[PDB]
């Protein structure tokens, strides 16, 4: 007879949608080349397709299958107008998940979430879930249309590391989820003060900042000239100020205060001062 | 990071005949105990409220209440009956990726003074878990959180992974 193929292959990649179906070329030594098949084996669902290659090739593809469907799939040898008995298998192509989710506008207590909406016209939503990265928490879900590639996550705490995941969903199905980690801001403090100015101290002052209840401020300092000499005070929340003594006479310095919650910083208050 | 191993299940007892209709309603968090290693900020911990309300479905509706960062924060989570009743699961746990597990028990409670609630969830292949003890005012006996250290102890939790809050008037009253 007609030997059929062997070593038949399946793979889906979900991020082109195309399925490429590949085997080992027959033994028979004459033939004309291969058909392939695809049949949705949910009778309700999906449509037939039909693939021809040459007598040397053994790989061929199949985009715009439906993420989601059981597809039968069946390689025939050819020669002229004979066809072997078919190798055949079964796959179930993913639902395509997000390749560019990123982070955007991040505050205290927001986060906004921008993504380019998937082209796969069977995908008819998006979940973004929340989730307390520390403790497993779930903190929040939503679901947004198909065409949607935006979403502002508020409510949160500041300093706090969260999952953030947005998973793609077809009519009972989805895909793997997209998930980072975004850390909430701590919020900076403003309005850096220099008073009482002599040769070796100085006072530095600051704002706190609002409705916040910080571990500790962290002053960070060093010459400008030599700014690899970097001396560091950690200072009450309550406190607004600190006195820095043995500094050097006529020199110039540069001064950091920064919020500190739960070992994540703010991004730093930065001042110059001369003494 | 390192965490206490969770106990087996045959260690966490269930109160018998549970009434979901008498559990209802808030209860303070007076103690909690749990796995992972306690960062002290320098600060005691506030007291916190969670109040479950019962459903048609027989699902609760289980909001925690907390006065953090100068402000009011709740929390929302659907707790759906498990095999037996004082037991419970989470609503919809496929929709949480990484999170596989989630386990309430109802240890034992008076349903009038006292409550202890076993919290067991694995994230991300992580195992945690919790004891609350509970209380329907701000305060509980002695002997009550003489029982509550004992039992956590016998979970595999040591001294120092037992905290009791003091009791505060933000959030949780209103």
């Amino acid at each position: 007879p007609l030997s059929p193929p062997t070593n038949l292959h399946l793979e889906a990649n979900p991020d082109t949608g195309v399925l490429t179906v590949s085997w080992e070329r027959s033994t028979t030594p004459d033939i004309t080349g291969y058909r392939i098949t695809t049949t949705p084996t949910n009778g309700q669902q999906g449509n037939s397709l039909e693939e021809v290659v040459h007598a040397d090739q053994s790989s061929c593809t199949f985009d715009n299958l439906s993420p989601g469907l059981e597809y039968n799939v069946s390689v025939y040898t050819v020669k002229d107008d004979k066809e072997s008995v078919p190798i055949s298998d079964t796959i179930i192509p993913e639902v395509p998940q997000l390749t560019d989710l990123s982070f955007v506008d991040i505050t205290d207590s927001s986060i906004g979430l921008r993504w380019t909406p998937l082209n796969s016209s069977t995908i008819i939503g998006y979940r973004i879930t929340v989730v307390a990265a520390g403790e497993g928490i779930p903190i929040f879900e939503d679901f947004v249309d198909s065409s949607v590639g935006y979403y502002t996550v508020t409510g949160l705490e500041p300093g706090i590391d969260y999952d953030i995941s947005v998973i793609t969903l077809i009519n009972g199905g989805e895909s793997a989820p997209t998930t980072l980690t975004q850390q909430t801001a701590v919020p900076p403090p403003t309005d850096l003060r220099f008073t009482n100015i002599g040769p070796d101290t100085m006072r530095v002052t600051w704002a706190p900042p609002p409705s916040i209840d910080l571990t500790n401020f962290l002053v960070r300092y060093s010459p400008v000239k030599n700014e690899e000499d970097v001396a560091e005070l950690s200072i009450s929340p309550s406190d607004n100020a600190v006195v820095l003594t043995n500094l050097l006479p006529g020199t110039e310095y540069v001064v950091s205060v920064s919020s500190v919650y739960e070992q994540h910083e703010s991004t730093p208050l930065r001042g110059r001062q001369k003494t | 990071s390192d965490l206490i191993p969770a106990p087996p299940l045959s260690k966490v007892p269930l109160q018998q005949n549970f009434q979901d209709n008498q559990f209802h309603g808030k209860w303070y968090v007076v103690g909690k105990a749990g796995n992972h290693d306690l960062r002290e900020d320098k600060d005691p911990r506030k007291m916190q409220a969670t109040i479950y309300e019962l459903k048609e479905d027989k699902s609760y509706n289980v909001t925690n209440v907390r006065f953090v960062h100068k402000k009011c924060n709740y929390r929302i989570w659907t707790f759906v009956p498990g095999s037996q009743p004082g037991e419970f699961t989470l609503g919809n746990i496929k929709s949480w990726p990484g999170l596989t597990s989630w386990l309430v028990r109802v240890v034992s409670t008076n349903y009038n003074q006292h409550a202890m609630v076993f919290f067991k969830r694995v994230y991300q292949n992580r195992e945690l878990f919790e004891i609350t003890l509970y209380g329907r005012t701000k305060e509980l006996t002695n002997e009550l959180k003489e029982n509550f250290i004992r039992f956590s102890k016998s979970l595999g939790l040591p001294e120092n992974h037992i905290v009791f809050p003091v009791p505060i008037d933000q959030c949780i009253d209103g």
